[PDB]
């Protein structure tokens, strides 16, 4: 999840919440509020993708 | 909360860094102080004075601009012409909306 797209050839290193609506979020993924980052699935059962 | 950039003088070399610092409110070098944190890039390098700077802060780059002169005036900025030579092109990729300087101070006031 973010905000707004990325210029070229920069970087964004920032692990804070980011909220999907009025309220406020405070460190608590509560009101309709998530993490920025989840993670991957990787199995060797998988296939290619 | 983000990263930042740290350029510090320390009358021998030159410090370049992008860590992730928890400032002052007003910071300065007692005749210092930078914080660290989850950094990426680091560099290392070497009134009658009139040193002139420009930056750039383009496609992931920080350009840097430079040119020095002896100046022989009172109190303004002289009349002539003289351009500015290019300096580094640091690749440090971040975002920059804000700046300040810092100067040397003696009452070490780290607030
Ligand atoms: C670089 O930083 C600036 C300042 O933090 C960001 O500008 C903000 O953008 C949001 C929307 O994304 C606005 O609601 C704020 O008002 C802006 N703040 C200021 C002070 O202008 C900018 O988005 C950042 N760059 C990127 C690519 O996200
Ligand atoms: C900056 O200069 C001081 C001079 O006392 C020196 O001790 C220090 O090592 C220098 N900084 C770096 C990063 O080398
Ligand atoms: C920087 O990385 C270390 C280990 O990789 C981690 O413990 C720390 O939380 C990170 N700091 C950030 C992301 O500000």
């Amino acid at each position: 999840f973010r905000k707004s797209n990325l210029k070229p050839f920069e970087r964004d290193i920032s692990t804070e919440i980011y909220q999907a609506g009025s309220t406020p979020c405070n460190g608590v993924e509560g009101f309709n509020c998530y993490f920025p980052l989840q993670s991957y699935g990787f199995q060797p059962t998988n296939g290619v993708g | 909360k983000t990263q930042s950039l740290l350029i510090v003088n320390n009358a021998t070399n030159v410090v370049i860094k992008v860590c992730e610092f928890q400032f002052c409110n007003d910071p300065f070098l007692g005749v210092v102080y930078s914080s660290a944190n989850n950094c990426t890039f680091e560099y290392v390098s070497q009134f009658k004075n009139l040193r002139e700077f420009v930056f750039k802060n383009i496609d992931g780059y920080f350009k840097i601009y430079s040119k020095h002169t002896p100046i022989n005036l009172v109190r303004d900025l002289p009349q002539g012409f003289s351009a500015l030579e290019p300096l580094v092109d640091l690749p440090i990729g971040i975002n920059i909306t804000r700046f300040q300087t810092l100067l040397a101070l003696h009452r070490s006031y780290l607030t």
